[PDB]
RNA sequence: UUGACAUUGUGAAGAGACAUAGUUUCUUUACUUAUUCAAUGAAGCGGAGCUGGAAUUCAUUUUCCACGUUCUAGCAUUCAAGGUCCCAUUCGGGGCUGAUCCGGGUU
RNA sequence: GCUUGUGACGGCCCGUGAAAAUCCACAGGAAGGAAUAGUUUUCAUGCCAGGUCGUACUGAUAACCGCAGCAGGUCUCCAAG
RNA sequence: GAUGGGGAAGCUCCGUUUCAAAGGCCUGAUUUUAUGCAGGCCACCAUCGAAAGGGAAUCCGGUUAAGAUUCCGGAACCUGG
């Protein structure tokens, strides 16, 4: 039979992503010679929306130590920053929201921003609203450094990847309830084509693995394994438990 | 605009038909300041340096 | 001694010099003759019974004209071939694929009276 | 003084523009310079083998001077001093009857890959100078091993285009001398002396070394440092 | 997906046989040039040095850190002004220094 | 009043609602410039030139698509009492 | 959607600034002379893609069997020189 929708959306046709309005790549600057020996000064110009993302932008202007000009650059705004603040980035620079500094310069339960997981791939962890990282540890030789991500999952890494210190700024915008089909469209009309979802189980056999049957239902378990193939994963792919979860979860 | 005078394209003051005025006396002010208060910080670590 | 010392860190192909063409034989032997003169440039008059309204009240020469020409090559050719001055010359493409062109004489020109010593009438 | 200003000029970061500098240690040259840098670099970072690597010691420049001065005597006959010789020949010999024989017997260098290699097999050098370049090192690898076994004395010279210089054709990968007049003939002995003693002499412990397996000095430094604190504190 | 072989090299400790000389083979953990991944109009790397100074001297230095910017929504560009050497004093212009050395491994 | 245009406002958003050519301005001060006469065309007036192709008409219960002068279908502007 | 490239037996597939030695402006130096070198830049890397998006500049009157913001009349405007 057919192939199902979540192997069509692989090549891309209809299911690349919505990108006219966009304001640019959420990244940090690229890590020269100031910010890795001292620190550079730039000025948040500008706060503002980007298209189908959940937090604003700063767009932040430094100074170009090799040319005579200003290169700007778009930070991922950190709840606090504002438009006319001066912002520090580098090794040797001070401990306040909103500045960028190597997870090794700065104690634990110091809680960062778009850190990199490696140094200077220009910003990789805890960018969406709300999110963030917290220290947890260093480990001078080897300069690694412990953090403890958004998810709950801890991770090292070298101690020159670069943070932001702050949360991500509109956090608590998954608490206002869509209420309508409508919100979600527009929602996702600046996203993917992502929305809205038939059920498997509301297709026919051609169409999924669910589909079919003179009432409409599953048929088998829902939970398929990871060796699985395309055209064969819909369901709780590869998953280790199911039901109900009861009591504390919290990651220990 | 290529097609008009160019005291149509400006007001005389500094930055004329660029910046606002106010924001010109703003920036004016915050020059001379930073600059005096830039001398100020010289000399104050100069005597921290031989005073210490 | 020692190296060179280059200040920009981008490497440029060399500016190397540029020989020009010094053939050995000929591009085609003989060059063309000109492929456009006047005497195929504008290729007859135009004599409808509206055209010739045009010639006695306007003062305008209209021609049949090479569908390769242009206004000036128009003019020009006009002016060449009939001794005459032209104030503008105005052109359109016939529905059976030829080209018009309304030609207007200065005020010192009398197209009419220049119509019957070309000949037409 | 005058009306005139001392105002340095402060480039500690965050202020006042880099001035220029030489980057020449950071431009990025094309591939093909990076290639030829790189199979130089990668050439010596593996250990090469004692069949290889008995190249790199190179005649030194003074005793190989001395073996140009002689070798530039005995250069092979120029285009002109041939039609030269011919004319000589070809009119003195058909008339005055000469045997073909109204020449010199000439003596002068031996070159070619493959002339020179029968001359050793047949024992007829006395001096045979081998390229330290020659791209396909094989061509000329054997040539050690060979004057050895020949008992044919040797050395190993920098440049096969000066070899070429003293043959008049732009590289000769060898040269070799089989002839000599006696005013020549001393030198030569002298010559010949010294070469033995860098090369053929030293050949067989040549043959149980290794070469490379060299650190660049980034990580020569390293282990400079680190070997230095470790062991003596 | 899992194994073997090939790409596949260099140390070091440890096991494993001719049966307790080291040619060889795997466990560990080192190395970088293969291979791999990021970065940047391949810009400031690695090593030494100047200065400061914490430091305590068991002869004197045995070391370790530093070694131009943080009240302000300004300004920062013409191989840099200064200093110094040249051209034969013209206007123009050129070294050096300012900005320390050594290695060309972009990081 | 009606249609349209425009202004200063206000509601809305987990939606905050293109790009580039092109034009101007400003910061900068390389430079070039007067008294026996220099500088100035972003002030006025004055001279020359502006190619190529489309341009008719229909746009629908007969000029388009539906075998056709088919009760079907086919994007829009103007709008009196 | 070409290009240094990388795939593919191959028709061709991928890449679009991508692991590339990628190109050109201002005038100076010429008073053998027509344009070599002298600087200093600028490193932007094709191109096609809108007769509703962006966009230099024209209006009234008159005129035809059938064209008209296009001709005639008058009166303007923009762009280049
Ligand atoms: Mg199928
Ligand atoms: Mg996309
Ligand atoms: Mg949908
Ligand atoms: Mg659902
Ligand atoms: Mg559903
Ligand atoms: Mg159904
Ligand atoms: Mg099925
Ligand atoms: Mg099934
Ligand atoms: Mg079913
Ligand atoms: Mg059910
Ligand atoms: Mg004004
Ligand atoms: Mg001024
Ligand atoms: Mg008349
Ligand atoms: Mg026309
Ligand atoms: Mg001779
Ligand atoms: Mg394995
Ligand atoms: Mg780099
Ligand atoms: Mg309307
Ligand atoms: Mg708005
Ligand atoms: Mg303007
Ligand atoms: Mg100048
Ligand atoms: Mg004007
Ligand atoms: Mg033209
Ligand atoms: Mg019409
Ligand atoms: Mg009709
Ligand atoms: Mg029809
Ligand atoms: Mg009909
Ligand atoms: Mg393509
Ligand atoms: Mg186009
Ligand atoms: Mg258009
Ligand atoms: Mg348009
Ligand atoms: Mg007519
Ligand atoms: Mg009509
Ligand atoms: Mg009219
Ligand atoms: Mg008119
Ligand atoms: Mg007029
Ligand atoms: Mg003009």
């Amino acid at each position: 039979g057919r192939v199902i929708r979540n192997q069509r959306k692989g090549a891309g046709s209809i299911f690349t992503s919505h990108t006219r309005l966009r304001q640019g790549a959420a990244k940090l600057r690229t890590l020269d010679y100031a910010e890795r020996h001292g620190y550079i000064r730039g000025i948040v110009k500008q706060i503002v929306h980007d298209s189908g993302r959940g937090a604003p932008l700063a767009k932040v202007v430094f100074r170009d130590p090799y040319k005579y000009r200003l290169r700007e650059e778009i930070f991922i705004a950190n709840e606090g920053v504002h438009t006319g603040q001066f912002i520090y980035a580098g090794k040797k620079a001070s401990l306040n929201v909103g500045n960028v500094l190597p997870l090794g310069s700065v104690p634990e339960g110091t809680i960062v921003s778009n850190v990199e997981e490696k140094p200077g791939d220009r910003g990789a962890l805890a960018r969406a609203s709300g999110n963030y990282v917290i220290i947890i540890g260093h480990n001078p030789d080897e300069n690694k450094t412990r953090v403890r991500l958004p998810s709950g999952a801890k991770k090292v890494i070298s101690s020159d990847a670069r943070g932001v210190i702050g949360v991500i700024a509109g956090g608590g915008r998954v608490d206002k309830p869509l209420l309508k089909a409508g919100r979600a469209f527009h929602k996702y009309r600046l996203k993917r084509n992502s929305w809205p979802k038939t059920r498997g189980v509301a297709m026919n056999p051609v169409d999924h693995p669910h589909g079919g049957g003179n009432h409409q239902h599953i048929g088998k378990a829902s939970t398929i394994s990871r060796g699985a193939v395309s055209g064969q994963k819909a369901g709780l792919i590869a998953a280790r438990r199911t039901g109900l979860l009861r009591g504390s979860q919290k990651t220990q | 605009y290529a097609t008009v005078s160019k005291t149509h394209k400006t007001v005389s003051r500094a930055y004329g038909g660029s910046r606002c005025a106010n924001c010109v006396k703003e920036r004016i002010i915050r020059a001379f300041l930073i600059e005096e208060q830039k001398i100020v910080k010289k000399v104050v670590k100069e005597q921290t340096e031989a005073a210490k | 001694k020692a190296l060179k010392v280059r200040t920009s860190a981008t490497f440029r192909l060399p500016k190397t010099l540029k020989l020009a063409r010094a053939p050995k034989y000929a591009s085609k032997a003989v060059p063309h003759y000109n492929r456009l003169d006047s005497y195929k440039v504008i290729e007859q008059p135009i004599t409808s019974e509206t055209a010739m309204k045009k010639v006695e009240d306007g003062n305008i020469l209209v021609f049949q004209v090479s569908m390769k020409a242009n206004k000036y090559q128009i003019k020009k050719a006009v002016k060449e071939l009939y001794e005459v001055d032209v104030l503008k010359v105005n052109t359109l493409v016939r529905p059976n694929g030829t080209k018009k062109a309304y030609v207007r004489l200065t005020a010192d020109y009398d197209a009419l009276d220049i119509a019957n010593r070309i000949g037409y009438i | 003084n005058p009306l005139t200003h001392s105002t340095p000029k402060n480039f500690g970061i965050g202020q006042a523009v880099q001035p220029k500098r030489n980057l020449s240690r950071y431009v990025k040259w094309p591939e093909y310079v990076r290639v030829q840098r790189q199979k130089k670099i990668l050439s010596i970072r593996l250990k090469v083998p004692p069949t290889i690597a008995q190249f790199q010691y190179t005649l030194d420049r003074n005793t190989a001077a001395e073996t140009f001065k002689l070798f530039n005597k005995y250069r092979p006959e120029t285009a002109a001093e041939k039609k030269e010789r011919l004319t000589k020949e070809a009119a003195a010999v058909a008339e005055g009857k000469s045997k073909q024989d109204a020449s010199p017997k000439p003596y002068a260098v031996k070159y070619g890959l493959n002339h020179v290699v029968a001359l050793i097999e047949n024992k007829k050098a006395k001096l045979v100078l081998i390229a330290n370049d020659v791209d396909p090192i094989e061509l000329v690898v054997f040539l050690p091993a060979l004057c050895k076994k020949m008992g044919v004395p040797y050395a190993i010279v920098k440049g096969k285009a000066r070899l070429g210089t003293l043959v008049n054709q732009k590289t000769s990968a060898v040269a070799a001398l089989t002839e000599v007049r006696a005013e020549d003939e001393a030198a030569l002995a002298k010559l010949v002396s010294t070469i033995d003693a860098n090369f053929a002499d030293k050949y067989d412990e040549v043959k149980k070394h290794w070469g490379g397996g060299i650190l660049g000095n980034k990580a020569q430094a390293k282990m400079d440092k680190r070997a230095k604190n470790s062991d003596s504190a």
